[PDB]
């Protein structure tokens, strides 16, 4: 069986390269259903993902899509449980897609539903996000990527960090209030899957790289350990600053007095503020419309 | 793939060598000539063809007496036949089991009564009964012991540890012996199926081979004999006889397509039926070199 | 058998201390007075009384706040209390593992952040929940694992071993080690049951013995408190009192006739609640010496 | 730069944590007090403190029993411990090949075998032996195979396509990914010296600095302990106290000046050896936050 494999596996590459790609596709798969009649899902596993790679590999994204599916069906068939070495198996084959594959997008979704159906995330494995998230960039599909890498690791947070940042530098027009537009998501979206360590790194990263390109006028607050960049023609900055170390205190007082204080920005982040009042603050009363 | 037998009736390593097909598609036939190609080709090893149909269907294919007794066949000192009686609900593979176990014991007790040892045993399975179904239950119920293992393993193993990794160390050795008794290696235990061109004939392979890969068991060789040919013996004519092929022909193509990557060895169809040692040694020399219906004609109608 | 538990009280090798009782049947109080008497006959040892109560009846027992961490009763440098809560339906046994694992984890963690190590530990059984069902289930599933072992031995060793007792051993290895962890000894371990002589306790001791037999776990203590003895008391009178205990006295035979060779301490029965570590103590110490109604009714007329 | 290990002891991205230092400088003591810092700081992680020192330093320094199999320090549920022997001329880089990836096959052995797994791992190097040697044949040797790989395009690649950049694609490939090794990226990786403030001490720190710069492993942290500060101490007095740190103080400087942007904490002399889970926290708590000889005097005259 397992030098049965191996060997077909270059006849069928051999018929990739040679341009029989209905004789490589139609084979492999009547092959591939007979190991998984007989729920030998494991060799139906590496068979077809080999296969599946091979013709992505050679440009051809109608076999390598519809092998990925084919795959994920098994996924499911054997129950296969997310961890590494079934994560990793999809990275690969998402790492040889091409970012403008007409079904991208349903390959993805496929990965990722399979994921959360066998694992204890909601949403899916953290690890297998980072990679669709560099994917769904590649094809200009910005606000899918910022998603997933909302959801991703460590590597997914400084990928976000690029997006944004990349966003913001292709602005013509930079404005005060364009800098919040890009900075707000970071320190909202970490903010509510509570990840200050990531609100944090991302905030200190892109409030860095904006000092070091538009020159504004700025300067560091610290205090008990917490610091501030106050910026002098950035306020939307300074109360998103504010408004992510408060969290941290989960104290209702220091919220009220913060939006107080920034009545127009509390309308702005009316529903943003609601939300982050009843994580951070129990607040049950809905947010009072200041203007 | 070559169509043929070639790489199995010369290999020196194997020492399983499986042979079914239900149906009454011949199964007798095959494994007399699978063993006689094997025992000509490798004279430096001994080999054994053992039956468990109750017709005593090496006996009459041969034409000399086979009983539990292993007797080398009469002009070969290569080549030896065992005829054994396989019998003379509750737990799943125990039944299969002892019928196994017990026909293992008549191999060992006849290589200590003189024949000595057999290098590659060719196993004529029973034309009914799936004696391969315990095939499975030592993967299974080990697999079983690993969910249990483990999961008896509570939190800890710091507080497991404190009133008593062993468990999860001899089961993963129990599990790979178990495991290595089923795989028996695929360059070491093979099975080969016989069949014709027919509709049941097809259906009853297909099957026969899912069961086998649900065993893990090495499968890449699908005999069919009685095949016709007819559009190239040297004396044509006879619409009864082409039609027939026309249909044969029909289904041939359903099996080189369905099993693309295995050893589809086409046999020819033989006047009357093959028996003796002569016709069948020279009737197995196609598992060896494919027939060609243009040029071996003679042979064919030779055995006639 | 002596009416008290003495043995215990002064035992230095016992290192579990069960303690349960359902029925409202004063469990607190015999739990904080057991822990009390074992503290103060070993000054040489740290002892640990942990509830999981949601009442927290230790708190309200003795007069302070207990929580989580471990703290010294105070006026006591041998007696620690702790109150944790235990929680803050396919497979038997894990449930209840989660939880007897997680309680253990509280008490390693207090052994570490100051109190070092605590020699027997005063278990206060919830008042409701068998939080001591997975005390069967290692000794189950393990001998599955035997009958799973040996049957997995078909006809062999011989051929058992030309395809592939390690599974024999080990597995009376893990057999032995489980066992090991129920039975913990009757010597290191032992449990401690709380009642009253009135019917519905009985049925609920009765019950709650034969489930830590079933569970091989040591029993032979027997508390029966609010014992009216109301035939000795130095101020007789009352019919209402001389009723209630002429039907305590009823089963109160029951028990000695149920349990003859277990430890029946019979306890008296105070005015009011027994609180504060000064009543408990001298309530206490009835358990160590036997109550006679006639010369200690001062020492219980006193607690009122 | 803070002289402090607060940044690192306080890090969930840092998987590989390194510390040397030859000359018995109190390596086992650092590595020790570090791995407890980083266990007590992020409670959601499993730490792993591995040594291959012969003279069981973890065991001496715990009071415990540690063996190649990964055991939890008593009193915590956060930090392991593990004492393996890293061995029970023509190719450089081979020899520490093996002698790493041994070490790290004891690792995943223990995260199967319960543990399941440990975020970072506190590497104890090895008194001798730069057991970091191998740190620099992967980069050697590749680059060697990119003067190879292009010198190999003789005049073309017109012709040398006609009679056969699939080979600069795939050595930038294998390039990156071995670089990726050794780099291992300095928020995942960073190596911990440990020394004292005398000549010889700065000698072999020095050294060591250059070695680990030549693998470009991260390097900034430098751990000075035996320390007297002798010029704080409630309680002055006794010259033979002054001279010493007088000398400690001369090296102390040419260390500030030496190495000016690394973490070079200070660490206090302590009467005696510090050993027991406890005297380590509570002298490992200086790692974190700078030792000041003025007030912290109590906490030292503490481990006495
Ligand atoms: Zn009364
Ligand atoms: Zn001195």
């Amino acid at each position: 069986m397992g030098a049965k494999l191996a060997k077909t596996l270059q006849r069928f590459e051999n018929k990739i390269k040679a341009g029989d790609y209905y004789e490589a596709h139609q084979t492999l798969r009547t092959i591939a259903n007979r190991y998984v009649r007989s729920k030998s899902y494991e060799h139906a596993i590496e068979l077809i993902s080999q296969g599946a790679l091979s013709f992505l590999k050679a440009k051809q994204g109608g076999s390598g899509t519809d092998l990925i599916f084919y795959l994920l069906e098994v996924y499911d068939l054997a129950e296969v449980k997310v961890d590494d070495i079934s994560v990793a198996r999809l990275v690969r084959l998402i790492a040889e897609l091409d970012p403008s594959e007409p079904n991208l997008k349903d390959v993805i979704t496929g990965m990722n539903n399979w994921s959360i159906k066998f694992s204890e995330y909601k949403f899916g494995d953290p690890y297998l996000h980072n990679t669709i998230g560099s994917k769904l960039l590649e094809g200009d599909f910005v606000y899918e990527a910022e998603r997933y890498f909302m959801l991703g690791t460590h590597d997914s947070m400084i990928k976000y960090v690029d997006l944004l940042w990349d966003w913001l530098c292709q602005v013509d027009d930079i404005e005060d209030s364009t800098v919040a537009e890009f900075f707000s998501r970071l320190v909202f979206n970490y903010l509510f899957i509570s990840n200050i360590s990531f609100a944090h790194e991302s905030k200190d990263i892109f409030l860095e790289r904006f000092i070091e390109k538009f020159h504004p006028k700025y300067e560091k607050i610290d205090k008990n350990g917490y610091e501030i960049v106050f910026f002098e023609d950035y306020s939307d900055l300074n109360f998103l600053q504010l408004l992510l170390i408060t969290c941290q205190t989960a104290d209702a007082s220091y919220f009220l007095n913060l939006k107080n204080h920034y009545l127009d920005f509390s309308q702005a982040y009316k529903s943003e503020l609601e939300f982050l009042g009843q994580e951070y603050f129990n607040i049950v009363a809905p947010k009072q419309t200041n203007f | 793939v070559e169509p043929n037998l070639h790489s199995l009736i010369t290999s020196t390593t194997h020492k399983w060598i499986f042979v079914g097909g239900k149906g009454g598609v011949g199964k007798t036939t095959s494994s007399c000539s699978i063993a006689i190609q094997m025992a000509l080709s490798q004279p430096n090893k001994q080999f054994l063809l053992i039956s468990t149909d109750p017709a005593h269907n090496l006996s009459d294919a041969f034409g000399e007496k086979f009983g539990k007794d292993a007797r080398k066949v009469t002009g070969m000192n290569n080549l030896s036949c065992m005829e054994i009686d396989p019998s003379a609900g509750s737990i799943p593979g125990i039944d299969e089991a002892l019928s196994f176990m017990e026909v293992m014991k008549h191999i060992k007790r006849q290589e200590q009564g003189e024949g000595e040892t057999f290098d590659t045993v060719i196993f004529d399975t029973a034309p009914t009964g799936h004696t391969l179904r315990f095939l499975q239950l030592p993967n299974t119920l080990s697999k079983l012991l690993e969910k249990f293992g483990e999961i008896t393993n509570k939190l800890g193993p710091m507080l497991n540890s404190f009133m008593g990794i062993s468990g999860k160390l001899n089961e993963l050795k129990a599990n790979v012996e178990t495991i290595r008794q089923q795989f028996t290696d695929p360059d070491l235990t093979t099975f080969v199926c016989v069949c014709i061109s027919e509709f049941l004939s097809l259906y009853e392979t297909e099957r026969l081979i899912q069961e086998l890969i649900s065993y893990d068991m090495d499968v890449n060789s699908i005999i069919v004999n009685q095949l016709l040919f007819a559009e190239n013996d040297q004396e044509h004519n006879c619409k009864r006889c082409q039609a027939r092929w026309k249909m044969q022909k029909k289904y041939l193509d359903q099996i080189d397509e369905l099993y693309e990557d295995f050893h589809v060895v086409k046999m020819p169809l033989c006047a009357g039926e093959i028996r003796g040692l002569n016709n069948l040694t020279k009737f197995s020399q196609f598992l060896n070199k494919e027939y060609n219906p243009i040029t071996d004609g003679k042979v064919i109608y030779e055995l006639e």
